[PDB]
């Protein structure tokens, strides 16, 4: 089980691990997190006790290399870096855990939340959205942009997501206008599943990246991306058996652990009436609509 | 955006505009089945697309066949007009292509929208503005090319016949808003009022009669009138 140690806490904060999220005081003898999972990506997260303006974070694999946390302050953050001195790296933490200076990654949930939240999600998926090739972890914060948001400005520091826009020449073939915008099965399946994304894996692990940007550091791009990508499956007549019964658990386990008290922000009124009550999958998503329904009412 | 009251003056510069009216695209008679269910028939209809400044009105007529076989017409209606518009505005020289195209229905945007992608450039632009173009199926002329056509076609008119050489388009428009608005309020007598008096006739290529300036203002005041009684004979009052 993997490490991320912490040279030192210098300013309050608030860290968070995946779904997780813990208190650290300024200056409090904290080195890092231990016992992460090995098999999926993580988030480490942030949220300075000074200034909650910008949730920023790392998304990282520990399988791809050796991570540390460093604040720096001289840009106010606290940074992700690499070690290639591996047994420096090995020495320092073996050191650090001999002391009980790291908290506990905890031992696994009965409801596996971290696993059918990232399902498939992707180290190599998330650096081509992310684009920060020297770095083996990807930076994310409140404020990036996406690139379809930036079609309508420094294209270093944006989110490439995949572009999804129900009026345009890619979503509507000529000829076909009526038919390609009330079932939109041609953009899903030929544009977007055989043509760009190649299977259902590729396309979930980005609508799943899309949610965790928006719920961790309230990422407004992020949650547009997530429900355009609902709204286009829900809106195909044609989808393949097995996409709908695991899109069906992927929802629902995003809507069982998105806050109670961040609902407001994170979801679309239409999108999710829509999708539920409207749409051409409207019977096709029992388990969402029973969990939406239970937690949700007053949304629908 | 929306176009009102307040930018009304737009419609009159001379940026080319078409607005667009889909409420006669789709008609039908009722009747009775023999089981005593109801059953719809559609009749012809047409689309309304004028050039306000022009007067020039593209009357495409829709033959009842475009309904064969065919479900959810009142939707199916909304795309069958966009794509009629679409091919109207590609058959256009590019000097004559309109700039903004105005729906008179909010439920035209997306259908218009999505056939105008080729066309990024020429906006679509819903109304705030309740026009009276349903009633144009009241001008007799009209009414009788829809009803006679036997095969898709397109009808070119100038609505406002040879106004234009006496009066601005402003007050054109104006004149037509209120013979369509008296026709739709209370057509028997609006059409009474046009055709009381015998010697006034209207010319083979026209579709109005021949009213002198003086005679219009007459008649534009027993027009006010109309609408102003029905709706004391409406809302009592
Ligand atoms: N999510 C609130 C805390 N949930 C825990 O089970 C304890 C935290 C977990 C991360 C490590 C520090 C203690
Ligand atoms: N536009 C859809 C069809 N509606 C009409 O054509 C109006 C008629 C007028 C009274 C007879 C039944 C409806």
């Amino acid at each position: 089980m993997n490490t991320v140690p912490f040279t030192s806490a210098p300013i309050e904060v608030t860290i968070g691990i995946d779904q997780y999220s813990f208190n650290v005081k300024e200056n409090q003898p904290f080195h890092g997190i231990k016992d992460i999972p090995i098999g999926h990506v993580h988030v480490i997260h942030f949220q300075h006790a000074d200034n909650s303006s910008m949730r920023y974070g790392y998304w990282f694999d520990c399988r791809m290399g050796n991570f540390y946390i460093q604040y720096d302050p001289k840009d106010g953050l606290y940074k992700m870096m690499e070690e290639r001195d591996g047994a420096k790296f090995e020495n320092i933490v073996h050191n650090f855990k001999e002391r009980q200076m790291m908290v506990s990654y905890p031992k696994i949930d009965e409801d596996d939340t971290w696993y059918n939240l990232t399902e498939f999600v992707q180290m190599d998926k998330i650096r081509k959205i992310v684009r920060k090739d020297e770095n083996q972890f990807s930076y994310v914060d409140s404020s990036m942009t996406t690139v379809q948001e930036n079609e309508l400005s420094d294209p270093a520091h944006s989110l490439n997501y995949t572009v999804i826009n129900f009026k345009s020449r890619e979503a509507i073939r000529p000829g076909h206008e009526m038919e390609d915008f009330l079932d939109k099965s041609y953009y899903l399946n030929t544009v977007m599943l055989q043509g760009i994304f190649k299977n259902s894996s590729n396309y979930f692990g980005e609508l799943q990246f899309a949610f965790l940007n928006a719920m961790f550091f309230g990422n407004y791009g992020s949650s547009l991306q997530w429900h355009a990508m609902i709204e286009l499956i829900c809106s195909s007549a044609t989808v393949p058996k097995h996409m709908l019964d695991k899109l069906d658990e992927i929802l629902y386990y995003q809507i069982k652990t998105l806050p109670e008290q961040y609902s407001d922000i994170l979801l679309n009124e239409r999108v999710w009436n829509i999708c539920l009550y409207s749409s051409f999958q409207k019977n096709s998503l029992h388990n969402t609509e029973k969990i939406m329904e239970n937690k949700y009412p007053e949304l629908l | 955006g929306a176009m009102n009251s307040s930018n009304y003056a737009e419609l009159f510069n001379n940026d080319i505009k078409l607005f667009v009216d889909d409420t006669n695209v789709y008609r039908v008679t009722v009747h009775k089945t023999f089981e005593g269910n109801v059953a719809t028939k559609a009749i012809n209809g047409c689309i309304f697309t004028l050039n306000p400044k022009t007067g020039h009105l593209f009357l495409k007529i829709i033959h009842t066949s475009v309904w064969a076989g065919q479900k959810r017409l009142s939707q199916l209606a909304k795309w069958k007009t966009a794509e009629e518009v679409s091919a109207l505005v590609r058959s256009l020289p590019k000097e004559e292509q309109p700039k903004q195209i105005i729906v008179t229905r909010k439920a035209m945007l997306d259908p218009l929208e999505v056939h105008m992608l080729d066309f990024p450039n020429i906006a679509i632009r819903p109304t705030e503005l309740r026009l009276p173009f349903s009633a144009a199926m009241s001008i007799d002329k009209l009414s009788d090319v829809v009803m006679k056509a036997t095969e898709p076609q397109m009808v070119l008119f100038n609505i406002y016949d040879d106004w234009l050489d006496r009066i601005s388009s402003y007050t054109a428009f104006s004149r037509l808003t209120l013979l369509l608005r008296a026709l739709k309020t209370n057509e028997e007598s609006a059409k009474m009022i046009l055709l009381s008096d015998p010697t006034i006739t209207i010319k083979s290529y026209h579709l109005w009669p021949s009213f002198t300036d003086e005679q219009w203002i007459t008649i534009e005041s027993q027009m006010r009138d109309l609408i102003l009684t029905e709706y004391g004979r409406k809302y009592n009052v």
